[PDB]
């Protein structure tokens, strides 16, 4: 995990800006990444939002 | 990259200004005047 990161989080101006990005993160499921480059191409029949 | 940035951080812990340091300096301390 690196994307909060770059040290000088111990600041308390970030304490906000924190838990904004942390409220908004996913983790590296094996097949939600393949299902994400897979949709790209192929065809659907529901419309999906 | 700028050099002068708050950078929210702490030397341990310089960032931090702090009065009330001004009486110890006239009340408590003595000077070597008054080799």
């Amino acid at each position: 995990k690196r994307y909060f990161p770059e040290n000088l989080e111990q600041n308390q101006s970030a304490a906000r800006l924190v838990s904004a990005v942390k409220a908004r993160a996913s983790e590296a499921d094996i097949s939600s990444i393949h299902l994400a480059i897979a949709r790209e191409v192929s065809p659907m029949f529901n419309v999906h939002e | 990259k700028p050099i002068i940035e708050r950078q929210g951080e702490t030397v341990d812990g310089l960032t931090i200004i702090d009065t009330s340091i001004v009486w110890p300096i006239l009340c408590q301390c003595t000077y070597p005047l008054v080799e």
